[PDB]
RNA sequence: UAGUGGCCUACCAUGGUUUCAACGGGUAACGGGGAAUAAGGGUUCGAUUCCGGAGAGGGAGCCUGAGAAACGGCUACCACAUCCAAGGAAGGCAGCAGGCGCGCAAAUUACCCAAUCCUAAUUCAGGGAGGUAGUGACAAUAAAUAACGAUACAGGGCCCAUUCGGGUCUUGUAAUUGGAAUGAGUACAAUGUAAAUACCUUAACGAGGAACAAUUGGAGGGCAAGUCUGGUGCCAGCAGCCGCGGUAAUUCCAGCUCCAAUAGCGUAUAUUAAAGUUGUUGCAGUUAAAAAGCUCGUAGUUGAACUUUGGGCCCGGUUGGCCGGUCGGA
C-alpha cells in the first residue's frame, strides 16, 4: 500500500505492551533500529506507564529532551525507540538502573540491577561470516557488527559484548547442559539446560529443552538463546527465575501463600 | 435511473431563475405582535444585502431585492393583520407560508387558533415555520428553552411537517430562508 | 389543546382538576404499588367461578 | 442399504446429492433465484409509500361484505399498482386521490382478509401523519 | 475510531408468555419481595441460565482435568462469598438445585427486612432510595445491591439525612418555623 | 474540611522533574467542595514547600459525602512550575498570563488567508491600490 | 526487470485441462475472527471500530522520490460542471460539519490540541487523525411514579384451653385519620473541565393524593381474563387460522370492568428455532407424491478367509483395613 506504515492502531499492538483498551485510539509505533517491530517495547511504553515517572507524552519528552535516560551506554532521546531484549537502561536520575528481560509471561518488567553487569550486554551471534579484505566478523542479534572474532566461534553461540566499546570478551559454545533462554514463540521467558538438537535438512531445527522443574518443551532453534552452564547465568535474572508456574499455582501463590 | 434523471430535469424549468421566476411568500403571524417589518429586517440582519435598504415605510410588497449569494429576485407579501379577505384568497399562487410563533400572546382560540384553522383547511401550500421572537430569549435564565419547545410542539399539534422552529439568534438561519426559496 | 395555557408543562396539570372523573379514586398507585395491589387481589383468599370461566369478573 | 451410499469416499456423491434436492424445497428456490427481487412489488422491502390511485372496485375473493373503502394505490419507488386497505374502517372523507400512504402487510404477506383482489397491505401512515393517533380523534381518517 | 466497547443483555424473555400457570406462579414472588417487574425476576432467571449452563458443562469432562479443578473451584467459592450457596452444600451439585428466592433474598431489597430495622418491605424500599441506610461508609443506593455476606453485620444509618441522627430536613423549616415553634412567631 | 485528614498516600518523588506528586485525601463532612486555591494554600506550608510549588487535579468525591480523592503536585523549587506545569493550570492559577487567542476556526482561516501570497505582501499594498482606482 | 519466469522475442516440439468436473454462465460476491443460534450436529448473514485487498467519477499515463501507475500530485481522453470583462482561466466532500436527490431508512456548517498519538530542522509549531459538547427510545445497564400505626368490625386460629372471658395478630371495608419525613425540579458553593455542561458533592428553597398521577395492546379457541349492562340485531362489525351476530351476540358499537408487559409495549418484512418438511447423524416410495420395461456395461462405490497365545521371576504407581504403633492420616 504505497510504501511503509507510520501509525500502529491500538489493538494492533502486540499484547505484551499491555496497553489499556480504552483511553485513546492508537499505539506509539516503534521506530526502526536495534530490534524487531513486534517485540520492541519502545521508550514511552517503558517510562510513563510501567514506571510512571511521566504522566503523559509531553512529560515523557520533557525527560527525553533533557538527556537523562540512557539505553546501552548512549543518550538515546527518541520516544518510539525500540529498546528491546537484553538492552540495559541506565538513568541519570536518582541512579536506579534497569535491564530488559522478560518475565515468564512473555512480557517485560522493571528489573533494577548492579553496576558489574550494567557495564556490558550480550547477544546471540546470528551470523559469522567472512567479509571485505578477508576479514572474519560476527553479527549478533540486535545490530552489532564486531570484527575479527575467534574463528572457533560459529553461528548460534553468544558473546559478552561491552558497552563502552564493542569488544567481545568471552563466549559460550552450543551443546547440552547450557542454561538457555527463549526469545519468541510460545514458551517465551523460559530457561533450563538444552537436551539435544534436531537437524532436519532444509527445515526447522527445533530443540528439546528441560527446565528447573524438569519440564521439557520444544521450541524452534531461531528462538533458543544459550547463556550458560549447569546453573550459571551471566546476568542477574529477575525474581522468579523464569520457570513457568501454571495458573493453578498462581492461585496457590498469589491466593494460598500471600492470601492467608 | 436515467429516466429518473429525466424526472429530475423538466421540473427545473418553471421555478429556477429570474425571468418570470419570483415567488409569493405571504407572512401572516398567529400573533397581533411581531409586526413583520422586523421579520423583513431584524431577521435579515444576517443576510446584510440591501433588502435592508428597501425595508421601507413606503411598503413595497414587491421586494425584488436580488440577494447576491443565491441569485434570485423575491416577493414577500407583508399584509396587515386585519385584512382577512385575501390572506385566505391570495394563497393560490402563494407557495411559501410562514407562521409567526410567539409565547408573548397566547395563540388565540378565535384569532390565532382559528387563523390556524383558516390557513390550514384551505390547504397549506408550504408551511416552513419561523420563530420570529426577538424579545423572548431572556424570559428565564435557568434552562430557558421552554420558550422554544412550547412553539416547536405547537407547530406540530396540527400541522407537524417541521421538526424544529428556528430562533432569530443563529447566523445562517436567515439565508436558510433563501435556501428555502431557491 | 392549550399548549402555553395548559400543557407546556410535562406534568403538573396532567389533569389535576379536583373535579374527578371517578369519584376521588383515580389513584392507580403506579408501578411497584400497582403490582402490590394486584398481589393483594390474587393472594388473600379469592376464587371466582368454578375453575374455568368467561372474561372479566361478573356474575354467572 | 436404505437407498444411499455410505462408504467413506462417497461424499462426492452426497454433497452433490443434497445439492439437487434443495431445489425441491420451496423457499430455497424462491430465495436463490432472486425471485423476491424480480417480483413482489415491495422488492424485498418492509414498507412502501405511494399515491392513492382511486376508490376501489370490489371483486369477490371472499368475504368481508361491503365496499371496503379500499384504495387503489401505485407506489413511487417502483410504480407497480396494488390494491390496499385501511383498518378501523369507514370515515371515507379526509384525503383526496394522488395522496400518500405507508403500506405494510396483514400477517401472511396478506393475501386474504376480505372480498377484495390482491388486498394484502394495511396502510400505516397517511401523508406522514399516523393512523393510530388519527383514529384516536386527534386528527381525521382519510378517504381514497 | 476507538476500541469497541462491549455490552451484554441480562434478562431472558420466556418461550410462552400466555402460559397462565407460570404467570400465576411468577406474580407469587413480586409482592412477596416488593419488586417492580418480571424483569426483576428475569434478572435472577438469567443469572441461573449461565450458572446452570457452566455447571452442567464442567461435569461432562472427567476430573484429573485441572480446568474443572480451577474454574469450578472459584465459582464454588464466589456464590458462597455472596451468601446464597451454603458452605455445607458446595460440590457444584446443590447449585443446580438452588432457585430464585435464594438469590433474590440475599439482597438489601430484602436484608433491610430480615435483620431488623425494617417496618415494611415498602417503608424500607423507599429508604434505600431516600438513603436512610448504609454499609461501612458509602450508602448502597440500589436494592439489588447483593450484600456480599459480610457487611450484613455492618448495617448502619446514614449519618446525614436523619433517623440515624444529625439533621432536620426539607419540610421542618416550613413547619417547625411556622407551627411547632412559631405559633408565636 | 472538618476532620481535615490530608493523608499523603501513594507518594512518588520524581527527581527527573523535581516533583513530589501524590494522591490527596480530604474528608469534607457537612460542607461543600475544597477548592483549587483553597487546599493549595493549606497543604503547601506543612508539606515542605511554598504556594507557587503547588498544583491540583483529580478531586471529585466518593458517593455520600466527606471523602474526596485528589492528586496534588508540589515541586522542589518554584521556577520548576514555570516550565513543567502545563500552562492551563497556571492560567487556572494566575501564575501564567493567558495570551488570548482568536479561535480555532479563525486562526485556521487566517493561516489559509496568507498562504495565498508568496513573500511578505508589501507590494500589493502599492501594486493594485493605485491602478484600479483609475 | 530490483530479480525467477513465455514476462516478452527468434526458431523448435505438439502439447496442456477435464465427468475426480475442465471450460462457459449467474452472484442483490471484498475476502478472514462476529451474529442469530443454543442437546449435539446443521442453518443463514459478515458494508461496518482489527488484518489483508481494492478505488478516489470511469479507463489510460507519467514525473519527483528509498518508496506512488498517488489523485486535499500531474498530463490526456471520457461523463459532468462553476465565474467570465467572452480572453483560461479554474475542479473531484467514496475526509469532517453541512446541502440536494434517493429511500421506510440515518445527527451540529460547535469547542480544542488537555488526552492517544503522528509529522517537522523540532522540549515550543501543526493536526476535523482524535477528544469533548449538541441531535439521538439503534442496541445496553441500574432505578421514579410513595409510609407505618390507632379507631368500627369479618373471621382463621388462638390466650389461659374451666375454653362459656374479652380481643393480644392480621385479611380489607374504612377516604376519618396522625404529625414526622422527602427526591425529579430551582440554588449559593466549590469541585468538575483546555473552556463550559452534567454526574458523584453541598448549604438555602420545592408532597399528600386534586399530589409531581405510566402508558401500551387485548378481552370466542389456540390464548389467562364476565356469558355484566345498555344502544346493534347481517346493518356494519369480528376473523394471523378457525369461529359468531338473523334478535336469549361471551365473538357488533359503547359504558364499565378486567388481563398482560411495563418507560415500555405493538406492527411490517427478513432469518433462526420448534421443522426427521433436506434427513451423514436422521426421513419417505404395495395402496397417501415417489422402483422405474427388462438385461449387458464403463467411471464411481464397496469386496471372501490367514499371519507371535498361554504362563513364570520380580519391580509393587493405586486400593480394600482386621492394622490402629499418627488419634482428619499410612
Amino acid at each position: 500500500a504505497r510504501g511503509p506504515k507510520k501509525h500502529l492502531k491500538r489493538l494492533a499492538a502486540p499484547h505484551h505492551w499491555l496497553l489499556d483498551k480504552l483511553s485513546g485510539c492508537y499505539a506509539p509505533r516503534p521506530s526502526a533500529g536495534p530490534h524487531k517491530l513486534r517485540e520492541s517495547l519502545p521508550l514511552i511504553v517503558f517510562l510513563r506507564n510501567r514506571l510512571k515517572y511521566a504522566l503523559n507524552g509531553r512529560e515523557v519528552k520533557a525527560i527525553l529532551m533533557q538527556r537523562h535516560v540512557k539505553v546501552d551506554g548512549k543518550v538515546r532521546t527518541d520516544t518510539t525507540y525500540p529498546a528491546g531484549f537484553m538492552d540495559v537502561i541506565t538513568l541519570d536520575a536518582t541512579n536506579e538502573n534497569f535491564r530488559l528481560v522478560y518475565d515468564v509471561k512473555g512480557r517485560f518488567a522493571v528489573h533494577r540491577i548492579t553496576d558489574e553487569e550494567a557495564s556490558y550486554k550480550l547477544g546471540k551471534v546470528k551470523k559469522v561470516q567472512l567479509g571485505k579484505k578477508g576479514v572474519p566478523y560476527v553479527v549478533t542479534h540486535d545490530g552489532r557488527t564486531i570484527r575479527y572474532p575467534d574463528p572457533n566461534i560459529k553461528v548460534n553461540d553468544t558473546v559478552k559484548i561491552d558497552l563502552a566499546s564493542g569488544k567481545i570478551t568471552d563466549f559460550i559454545k552450543f551443546d547440552a547442559g547450557k542454561l538457555v533462554y527463549v526469545t519468541g514463540g510460545r514458551n517465551l521467558g523460559r530457561i533450563g539446560t538444552i537436551v539435544h538438537k534436531e537437524r532436519h535438512d532444509g527445515g526447522f531445527d527445533l530443540v528439546h529443552i528441560k527446565d528447573s522443574l524438569d519440564n521439557t518443551f520444544v521450541t524452534r532453534l531461531n528462538n533458543v538463546f544459550v547463556i550458560g552452564e549447569q546453573g550459571k547465568p551471566y546476568i542477574s535474572l529477575p525474581k522468579g527465575k523464569g520457570i513457568k508456574l501454571s495458573i493453578a499455582e498462581e492461585r496457590d501463590r498469589r491466593r494460598a501463600q500471600q492470601g492467608l | 435511473r436515467a429516466q429518473r434523471i429525466l424526472d429530475s430535469i423538466e421540473n427545473r424549468k418553471l421555478f429556477e431563475g429570474k425571468n418570470g421566476a419570483a415567488k409569493i411568500i405571504t407572512i401572516v403571524p398567529l400573533v397581533n405582535d411581531l409586526d413583520p417589518l422586523d421579520i423583513l429586517y431584524k431577521l435579515l440582519k444576517c443576510a446584510d444585502d440591501e433588502g435592508i435598504m428597501v425595508q421601507e415605510v413606503d411598503s413595497k410588497r414587491i421586494f425584488n431585492v436580488h440577494i447576491k449569494k443565491f441569485k434570485s429576485n423575491l416577493k414577500i407579501i407583508i399584509p396587515d393583520m386585519t385584512n382577512f379577505l385575501n390572506i385566505l384568497d391570495c394563497a393560490k399562487v402563494a407557495d411559501f407560508v410562514v407562521f409567526g410563533l410567539s409565547g408573548v400572546q397566547e395563540v388565540d382560540e378565535e384569532f390565532g387558533e382559528q387563523i390556524i384553522r383558516a390557513l390550514e383547511l384551505q390547504g397549506i401550500a408550504s408551511y416552513i415555520g419561523v420563530i420570529s421572537n426577538l424579545s423572548a430569549v431572556h424570559e428565564k435564565e435557568k434552562f430557558q428553552l421552554d420558550v422554544k419547545q412550547s412553539l416547536e410542539s405547537y407547530f406540530k399539534h396540527f400541522f407537524p411537517s417541521e421538526e424544529r422552529v428556528y430562533n432569530l439568534e443563529k447566523n445562517s438561519d436567515a439565508l436558510n430562508v433563501l435556501r428555502t426559496l431557491c | 389543546a392549550k399548549v402555553h395555557g395548559s400543557l407546556a408543562r410535562a406534568g403538573k396539570v396532567k389533569s389535576q382538576t379536583p373535579k374527578v372523573e371517578k369519584t376521588e379514586k383515580p389513584k392507580k398507585p403506579k408501578g411497584r404499588a400497582y403490582k402490590r395491589l394486584l398481589y393483594t387481589r390474587r393472594f388473600v383468599n379469592v376464587t371466582l367461578v368454578n375453575g374455568k370461566r368467561r372474561m372479566n369478573p361478573g356474575p354467572s | 442399504g436404505k437407498g444411499k451410499p455410505r462408504g467413506l469416499n462417497s461424499a462426492r456423491k452426497l454433497r452433490v446429492h443434497r445439492r439437487n434436492n434443495r431445489w425441491a424445497e420451496n423457499n430455497y428456490k424462491k430465495r436463490l433465484l432472486g425471485t423476491a427481487f424480480k417480483s413482489s412489488p415491495f422488492g424485498g422491502s418492509s414498507h412502501a409509500k405511494g399515491i392513492v390511485l382511486e376508490k376501489l372496485g370490489i371483486e369477490s375473493k371472499q368475504p368481508n361484505s361491503a365496499i371496503r373503502k379500499c384504495v387503489r394505490v401505485q407506489l413511487i419507488k417502483n410504480g407497480k399498482k396494488v390494491t390496499a386497505f385501511v383498518p378501523n374502517d369507514g370515515c371515507l372523507n379526509f384525503v383526496d386521490e394522488n395522496d400518500e400512504v405507508l403500506l405494510a402487510g396483514f400477517g401472511r404477506k396478506g393475501k386474504a382478509k376480505g372480498d377484495i383482489p390482491g388486498v394484502r397491505f394495511k396502510v400505516v401512515k397517511v401523508s406522514g401523519v399516523s393512523l393510530l393517533a388519527l383514529w384516536k380523534e386527534k386528527k381525521e381518517k382519510p378517504r381514497s | 475510531p476507538r476500541a469497541p466497547r462491549t455490552y451484554s443483555k441480562t434478562y431472558s424473555t420466556p418461550k410462552r408468555p400466555y402460559e397462565s400457570s407460570r404467570l400465576d406462579a411468577e406474580l407469587k414472588l413480586a409482592g412477596e419481595f416488593g419488586l417492580k417487574n418480571k424483569k426483576e425476576i428475569y434478572r435472577i432467571s438469567f443469572q441461573l441460565s449461565k450458572i446452570r449452563r457452566a455447571a452442567r458443562d464442567l461435569l461432562t469432562r472427567d476430573e484429573k482435568d485441572p480446568k474443572r479443578l480451577f474454574e469450578g473451584n472459584a465459582l464454588i467459592r464466589r456464590l458462597v462469598r455472596v451468601g446464597v450457596l451454603s458452605e455445607d452444600k458446595k460440590k457444584l451439585d446443590y447449585v443446580l438445585a438452588l432457585k430464585v428466592e435464594d438469590f433474590l433474598e440475599r439482597r438489601l431489597q430484602t436484608q433491610v427486612y430480615k435483620l431488623g430495622l425494617a417496618k415494611s418491605v415498602h417503608h424500607a424500599r423507599v429508604l434505600i432510595t431516600q438513603r436512610h441506610i448504609a454499609v461501612g461508609k458509602q450508602i448502597v443506593n440500589i436494592p439489588s445491591f447483593m450484600v456480599r455476606l459480610d457487611s450484613e453485620k455492618h448495617i448502619d444509618f446514614a449519618p446525614t439525612s436523619p433517623f440515624g441522627g444529625a439533621r432536620p430536613g426539607r419540610v421542618a423549616r416550613r413547619n417547625a418555623a411556622r407551627k411547632a415553634e412559631a405559633s408565636g412567631e | 474540611s472538618d476532620a481535615v485528614t490530608i493523608r499523603t498516600r501513594k507518594v512518588i518523588s520524581n527527581p527527573l522533574l523535581a516533583r513530589k506528586q501524590f494522591v490527596v485525601d480530604v474528608l469534607h463532612p457537612n460542607r461543600a467542595n475544597v477548592s483549587k486555591d483553597e487546599l493549595r494554600e493549606k497543604l503547601a506550608e506543612v508539606y515542605k514547600a511554598e504556594k507557587d510549588a503547588v498544583s491540583v487535579f483529580g478531586f471529585r468525591t466518593q458517593f455520600g459525602g466527606g471523602k474526596s480523592v485528589g492528586f496534588g503536585l508540589v515541586y522542589n523549587s518554584v521556577a520548576e512550575a514555570k516550565k513543567f506545569e502545563p500552562t492551563y493550570r497556571l492560567v487556572r492559577y494566575g501564575l501564567a498570563e493567558k495570551v488570548e487567542k482568536a479561535s480555532r476556526q479563525q486562526r485556521k482561516q487566517k493561516k489559509n488567508r496568507d498562504k495565498k501570497i508568496f513573500g511578505t505582501g508589501k507590494r500589493l499594498a502599492k501594486k493594485v491600490a493605485r491602478r484600479n482606482a483609475d
